[PDB]
DNA sequence: CTTCCTCGAAGGTTC
DNA sequence: GAACCTTCGAGGAAG
């Protein structure tokens, strides 16, 4: 299936992979569970699918449910109850709880225990339930949203790191196996570089250019094709958006590479302040095509000679 | 009297009252007679 | 009806029909839903109308609904649960909806599931829902208004973009034809050129039309009724609306041709800054009426000429 | 009743007037239903009487609601459901009702059907209903704030407009021959010019200069007796109220003419400043007594010569 | 003079008061019943004082209720039904009446009757109510929430006012009388400058000082005792508080008049956000003393020039 | 006991205290009921101390009940049914109350009577004279129409040295610990002007003396207490201290924003800004600015730096 | 057992740990209730673990409740009415409870009494209700969201500092007797200089340590097995993890120390705006390797020579 | 009904 | 005077 379901088919994260290896085989040395692990970082990098891993490895089953779902107190106390020995938890965008349920973790995650309000409501008294050993795993695309006090209980910390050409290439002739298509190694290289580094955005294109070889082609994806495909979904050779080649250009006809403020800009470009800024900015900058200066922006030589100009 | 008697409640809980005391009130009107309009302008009036 | 039904039906809109033939056919070769689709343009353009198009050549069943008009989260999770196998969901204005139930589609487009919580007090408990197969369609302005999480899970990306006189006279003519009514090209075309370059504006001119025509001419539309019948209505020579023309009298009169704010602008003329921004601007520039600059907007020569004041 | 009740009776509105008999009598050649009609402008200039017009011109009976006045869907479902064939449903304040209502009108309007939903908790289902021809007859105070994909389904629009000094004359006669009391042509001009340009206002001070004028007069409504009655009702010659004559006085004598802002003014004059933006200010802004600036509100030379202070 | 019963001797409002007398003696003049009158005003200005006063006037009894206190249609119903001929019903707070109530009033004040309908609408029947003819006086406070619907059924708008020195030194002079003190003419003026133009704070400022003129004085309010006792009382010739001082002399020593934040000036002071915004703040806008701007506070040249300061733009 | 029974007792407050006793003695030569009271201002100034001193002089037994206790009109009406002539009735915390009791309220204190729906009728209840204390924190938040009928109101102030060092004495001898006349104005001038801040420092003082020393206050035992205190002869904290040193060290004294401050010394923004810095604002050591805030020549001299402009 | 019981085995916080045993033993002498007592400051340095400690001191039972498990004035009633003579009442997490509950513990702290409403109907009364001698402990992270009454009326107040490297030293020893572990001295002293000052982290890095050395070494931790683990985690003699050590190359190399605003340093780094603030800005900040300035961030000296970089 | 937070303004620095 | 960055203040909407 599209899910790797082991370490031996997770492709990439090599140093996340190196830890949960030495840390879940020698808590089955001991007879454990495992420490609570957070997992974070940029979105579709395989924040999810590794939480699904642990547990396989780990050889138990896996209780699931999300942030948002757990509206009030009494839900997650609830979720608590039902835990057996050894079972693991997993609590995806665990940023989205409100604080007063975050809060109730506090005491659950260090001392296994909770402190709860029974009675009649005219006569009531607090009470201790008692947890039994559990694991408690979590994943967020922004870690930052969550208070000291409970980023400081999780014992393992994973942040995700973005793949490499090497790496994303096996993970596109992987996806087409599964497809039963056959894609020629060149192929499966274009594909890798347009990627952005991203896995879900391989699988997108993959998909994509599947459809296109098996109704006007003879079910093969060849170097070939792949252009072709490549050109009715207008993906530049490097990853860039018709916004993204428009912006480039503007840069360099209308202001002779800059320095240009955003302002100024997102005028010519006829684009939202903060959508320049948040959507297409990072990745530009991230690859070198704009340098932010302290009198604005300016395009560096790779921009000038991708597009086409003459750098001077 | 039915249609009297039975106007002056439809209206009265029209009027919001609850059918219970609705009915309770245009029952304490001693004159069957009454027309509904006169039930139900003393039910109201009695009930002020 | 009028509304068209197949892709032979539907004029216009190439780029976007071509690439869901092929992706539409390809989905019908093997037993499964067409992936997730995200339609954006201005209003109007027939994005709603694609939808139907889509159910019909898929040939399964469409559901509507809209992004303000669903407030939590349980109320979302009533219509997944209505949805059958390969069904359709349109949700209009998705960028609209609250954050709340946005991060509930999350799972939902990807896996198929919802974890959701049920019961009440003691017998609260967490279920994990299993969806069938769906197909989801959504509808927004602008790429940038969605957020990146939910942006990355639509498959396929549909920009729609303003008919052509030469589209717009057949789409006349058509709808014309479907009604017991005679148009003759001059005055379909006439028509054609006023309507802002949007359907949904053609089809309600040409309604009124037909009314004059009957009570005032002949019963046939011809180009000098067809300049009386516009003239009786606000429908200026080139388009311009009775709020057009107030946003330019204001700026001349008062601003003395701008700069000036939107918003500062939108408060004068009593409109709300949406229906500028998403109906009238867009036009306005794209036209040439109003230029864009990081100073404000800008009243142009052609304008000033049009309203008739003295350009300076 | 004081209302006019046809076309040839309605004073005024030659445009909306002339444009709405087309249509009339153009319907009724088909023997169809009239399109959906939506009425907008400034509260007080005969929206309602325009309806009850259209129905007596169409031979319709007319059933009237308000969008505040509707609670819940079922409260729309009984009344549609009660709908003659060819009958005529008039909403005020179409634009307040709650958006879980304007589910129920975009199906009813697109395609005279609606589907309700039934059951809760575990079950959700729903049920199609079909409507039976009717005319949809829709009044506004604020067409700029009503929700852009329901007034994208009105067929017709009418916009009302302040009626002028020839035609508030001929009412305030006639209103005056309903009294039996007696008015020379001099002072119902007069009157008219104070009126504000609305029809509901002259009404209310011709029924209180005639108080006046049966007491301090011989019952004859003078043009001396008409100023005289209308300086004791504090109606500047220009029809400014005492609130409104507050308000100017304040900012010359206590703020120099500005700018202040809508708070500090709001809370010198004991109003809200909800009314003061609301009710009070756009009349003055539409006069030009007052212009709204980035840092509040200033009194332009126009009111100073007014208001009788000495422009700086 | 303290509870008037004819305009004749009503103390201040001569606006509203010389208007309604014509309207009522045009009415007379006539066998019908007055229109509806809608009174608007700040609060504590005698609104339901002058109610009583126009049902003397007219020869009318009066119906005293509030909005808060009619919770069902057959409230209003059986309160109406209770009136006589001509009765006047005034209703306080009439913008907090609930809407289910309001529909069912629209009939009554333009119709003098009431039709409800009960059935199935496939089989239906109405029953007629006739009421007699009835004047409704509405007092509220705030009126941009009253529904367009209801308030074009109201045919007569007064507006009230603050009372001004001469009308407000009268009630002080007449309320020393209920009392068996003797106040001075002159004393009476002071205590009337400083009591904010509200007759219920000038009610005050007098139980006070007549404590002090019986207990430091020889029970006698003479110019000499009122100077001691407005000194004790840290109450200022303009009428501001000690702490108001403070504020504006805070404002101009600290900050140079401004713009200073909320949040900045509380802390000063000592003083919660909310104890400054609605406690001292509303005075002094009305005065001109300070003003409300997107930076913050900032206070006027009339503040420099009350407190004593140099200004300069 | 802590509380002082009386005004000879009482001491401080001259403004509020000599309105009161002028007011008191004239309702009673007139065999009337006093006026309405309300008392408010700043935590530990003495409004509740001040509400059982009113009861006191007047001669009358105190009611006694707090706005959170009070969750429904039924409870008011339940209270007022209960008040016999003369009778006072004390609500701490006057700012809790639902606002559909405070509309209760009203009528109650101007008209001396209350409407009770109670088969469904109405009963109309008549009230005795009866005398209203409220006291709170955070007068602002009453309604407008209810702070009208107030006929008394008593604004507390902060403290004077030689007042506070007179508390500190008189708590002394309840606690039977002999404190010497100077060594009772060191810890005057640490009580920031609260009496409750002085009993705090001289309980914490007293437990010093008992285990490291005879269990006398002199003035050396008090030097060393406070120094295990570490209150600086200002009375300010250790982190205090730390602000001043840090905004004159790194920043040359600013401006400086609040985000900035708060990240160097490692301390949570809330607690920065309304726990520490109020009270140096309020003595002159810090001022807010339109850029930030900056230490003033009062806080270089105290710190011992030299100062700069 | 892990957590200290009595102050023989609490490791530093010499301030609080000796102002409280002169308050305790005081307290004995005189046969009383301890004084209320507040501990508040950063998350993990012992806080909670003081409270147990206190109680073990006294030799009195301990009552245990939390914040967010009282959510109104009924809970909080039953839990002081279960009060016996000389017991403590800890509350964690006390910044969570309501504004309007916190008004309830006014005049139990300080007269030892609650007023309360009682009976039924008009024959209700309040009532006071009174407590025997007790003492309430509250810890919090959040001090500044307390109210000032509820402040002013504790009497014992604890600002708890980071530990110093003999300390945390000393920390790791007694931590690894608790397990079946040997480490050598100069081992257990790598950790304590790595641990940011906290115990909490201390204890985490032993744990990750202890795994590696039982899985990929003999089971012993020594010089030669602390070397390989910490590298494996990426841990700088400094502390500075990855990222941290990231941004501190980042800003010498491409900006020569700064200036640079947060927002573009973010964006070069591929992390966001608020995990950069919020997570990494502290700790560097707080350790001298960054210094916030009105122009932007600047590298210190003391990073340039921890990073290997000529300070010119 | 309340807290959180985000939107808008402006002071200061630099090229 | 265009462009960045930091900081404060008053809204307004999601609990
Ligand atoms: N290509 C087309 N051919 C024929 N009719 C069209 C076409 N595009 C739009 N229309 C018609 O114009 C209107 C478009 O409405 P709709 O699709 O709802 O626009 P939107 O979805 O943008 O609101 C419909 O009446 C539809 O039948
Ligand atoms: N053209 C007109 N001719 C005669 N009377 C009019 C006219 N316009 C308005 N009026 C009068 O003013 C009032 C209008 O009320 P209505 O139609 O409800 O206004 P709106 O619907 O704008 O509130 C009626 O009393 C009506 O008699
Ligand atoms: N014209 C007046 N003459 C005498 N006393 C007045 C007058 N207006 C107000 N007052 C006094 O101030 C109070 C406020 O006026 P009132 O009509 O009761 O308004 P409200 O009902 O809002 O309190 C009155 O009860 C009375 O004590
Ligand atoms: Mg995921
Ligand atoms: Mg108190
Ligand atoms: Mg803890």
């Amino acid at each position: 299936t599209l899910r790797p379901q082991y370490f031996k088919e997770y492709i990439g994260q090599d140093k996340v992979k190196d830890q949960l290896k030495i840390f879940i085989e020698a808590a089955k040395l001991r007879d454990e569970a495992l420490d609570h692990t957070l997992l974070f970082g940029p979105p579709g990098l395989g924040k999810t699918t590794m939480a699904f891993v642990i547990a396989n490895e780990m050889g138990v089953n896996l209780k699931q449910t999300s942030g948002p779902a757990i509206e009030k107190a009494g839900d997650l106390v609830a979720i608590l109850n039902d835990l057996e020995p050894g079972d693991i938890l997993f609590i995806d965008e665990i940023h989205r709880m409100p604080m007063a349920v975050e809060e109730v973790l506090y005491s659950a995650m260090e001392d296994y225990y909770i402190d709860i309000m029974i009675g009649a409501g005219e006569t009531s008294r607090s009470v201790h339930l008692d947890l039994p050993p559990f694991t408690l795993v979590g994943a967020t695309t922004r870690a930052g949203m969550l208070s000291n006090p409970l980023r400081a209980r999780f014992g393992i910390n994973g942040h995700m790191e973005y793949y490499e050409l090497p790496d994303l290439t096996e993970i596109v002739e992987r996806t087409s196996e599964i497809f039963e298509m056959t894609i020629t190694p060149e192929a499966a290289l274009e594909l890798a570089r347009r990627s952005r580094g991203t896995p879900r955005i391989a699988n997108r294109l993959l998909k994509r250019v599947r459809d296109y070889a098996q109704i006007m082609g003879d079910g093969v994806i060849d170097d070939k094709i792949a252009d072709q495909a490549l050109t009715m979904l207008d993906v530049d050779h490097e990853g860039l958006d018709y916004v993204d080649q428009k912006i480039l250009r503007t840069m360099i006809e209308m202001y002779g590479g800059g320095p240009v403020g955003l302002g100024t800009l997102s005028v010519n470009i006829a684009e939202e302040r903060e959508t320049v800024e948040d959507m297409y900015e990072p990745y530009l900058i991230q690859k070198g095509f704009i340098m932010r200066t302290r009198t604005g922006r300016v395009a560096t030589a790779k921009a000038y000679e991708h597009m086409g100009y003459d750098y001077t | 009297s039915e249609d009297a008697e039975q106007e002056a409640v439809a209206a009265l809980v029209a009027l919001g009252y609850k059918p219970q005391e609705a009915s309770r009130m245009v029952s304490k009107i001693a004159r069957p007679d009454a027309s509904s309009e006169t039930l139900i302008r003393d039910a109201l009036r009695a009930a002020l």
